[PDB]
């Protein structure tokens, strides 16, 4: 019926085409909240609490689920907007220490041992270099956990070099409904800092004296920032010189 | 809202012999054309298109398609004139953020990230109609001293970091963990104590810094 816009290699009604849909009529039923998505092709998940006003729906793919939210998002469905976001995903990691030579496959295949992987990505910059960090997501949580403990307690080597990975989990940012103005409280605090409006400071005024002593200590901490990298940098020279004395010392004493 | 950077579009690997007509024609099914750029030498070009609906569209069904023997590279370019905002005070609203920038050109959206209890983090992002509006902000923010409230704390503006996590890196031992005893386990042990020390070092950077940032706080906070 409706084309499914599925990208090359990718995995059907994953967590990444599941939407949260908030602010429903309190009379919504589970065929009236189909409705709303039908023209976007069959779901799979459809999860409804019409007595606290939300659901959840997956789509096909992730290119059905951006054209649901950008065309439904904020629409008046009964005098109240509805909110439709992604759905925070649950079992999303990130990995950092990578080798260059690590590719999004070797991430999803080396991470697969740990339960199914919906997506693997290995982070490049502008210009297309392997920053060193990269994302693992799971279909379910379970193994997120498993993939967690495991590289923390013991050293994970995707490839030859004996540089084990780094497994946080994906930090998770609003960067789409953020602070608005309407749910500040007016308090004095709240009125004492909004009593001064945007501006530049003027120079000769305790305000211009404290803001570029603010700057200064700014410019300050960025230099020291710097100069860690600078001793992070010597320390790795030195092990990667005394391993590789090692490993060749070991090469010439093997019959 | 419509033609918005979050409806351009990024079109790679195109022919040399290209024009704005073949390339137009390329983007003709989903609706008028809007602000077009081509760079016919590095061969890759940028359209806008009315929504984000026929952004997304438009992006699937060209991706990895033909067009004179060469498989296009179509992505979403929705980052060129937006700005990272650092510093700000938690009284800092997406409004206020909104009307603090809105000095030095139109503005699309205006947001304060917030973390997962839906806190303040002290960081936003502007993101302007076009580049030279963000040039502005941006150099004007950095040769001079800008205040959003009371509280004298400047507002830290850089581009836009954006790093790319849709296309990623694609194509001698294998995946494994370091066992005990082996020559490779005493060499990823000295890695997780290397870890552990850049870790340390820059976790007190950090406090140090948020040290003497407080004490001048204090100083701030004492003169009002």
């Amino acid at each position: 019926d409706i084309k499914s816009f599925l990208k090359p290699g990718e995995k059907t009604y994953t967590q990444r085409c599941r939407l949260f849909v908030g602010n429903l009529p309190t009379d919504i039923t589970e065929e009236d909240f189909k409705r709303l998505f039908e023209r976007y092709g069959e779901p799979s998940e459809v999860f409804i609490n019409r007595d606290r006003g939300f659901g959840f729906i997956r789509l096909e793919s992730r290119t059905l689920a951006e054209i649901a939210k950008a065309e439904l998002d904020g629409t008046i469905l009964k005098s109240r907007p509805l909110r439709i976001r992604f759905a925070t995903h649950g079992a999303a990691l990130t990995v950092k220490n990578l080798s260059p030579v690590v590719s999004n496959e070797l991430l999803e295949q080396a991470f697969s041992q740990f339960g199914p992987v919906e997506k693997a990505v290995v982070v490049v910059d502008d210009r297309g270099r392997a920053t060193g960090k990269g994302f693992v997501e799971f279909a379910a949580k379970p193994p997120a956990r498993k993939a967690l403990e495991r590289c923390g307690d013991g050293a994970f080597l995707l490839t030859t070099t004996p540089r084990p990975v780094i497994v946080e989990p994906m930090e998770q940012f609003d960067d789409e409904d953020g602070l608005p103005e309407k749910l500040m409280q007016k308090t004095q605090q709240y009125h004492k800092e909004r009593e001064q409006p945007p501006r530049f400071a003027q120079p000769g005024t305790f305000e211009f004296e404290y803001a570029s002593r603010w700057k200064a200590l700014d410019e300050m901490e960025k230099q020291q920032r710097e100069q860690v990298d600078r001793n992070i940098r010597e320390a790795k020279e030195k092990l990667e010189a005394e391993m590789e004395a090692a490993r060749h010392e070991h090469q010439l004493m093997l019959m | 809202k419509t033609y918005t950077q979050r409806c351009r579009l990024f079109v790679g690997n195109l022919p040399a012999d290209i024009t704005e007509d073949e390339f137009k024609r390329l983007f003709a099914k989903y609706g008028e054309p809007g602000e077009v750029f081509i760079n016919k030498g590095k061969g890759f070009g940028f359209i806008k298109l009315e929504s984000r609906a026929l952004a997304e569209i438009a992006k699937a069904e060209l991706d990895d398609t033909p067009m004179r023997g060469r498989q296009l590279r179509v992505r979403f370019a929705t980052h060129a004139a937006a700005l990272s905002v650092r510093n700000l005070s938690p009284y800092v609203s997406n409004e206020l953020l909104e009307e603090a920038f809105s000095q030095f050109g139109p503005i699309e959206r205006a947001v304060v990230i917030v973390d997962d209890r839906g806190r303040s983090t002290g960081k936003g992002i502007v993101e302007f109609a076009s580049k030279p509006a963000a040039r502005k902000a941006f150099e004007r923010c950095s040769e001079g001293v800008f205040l959003l409230t009371t509280t004298p704390r400047p507002v830290i503006v850089e581009p836009l970091e954006q790093l790319d996590d849709e296309d990623g890196l694609p194509e001698e031992t294998p995946p494994r963990f370091a066992q005990h005893g082996t020559f490779e386990y005493e060499y990823s042990q000295r890695w997780k104590s290397l870890d552990e020390m850049e870790k340390q070092q820059r976790e007190q950077v950090e406090k140090n810094m948020k040290d003497a940032k407080d004490k001048l706080e204090s100083e701030m906070e004492d003169a009002y």
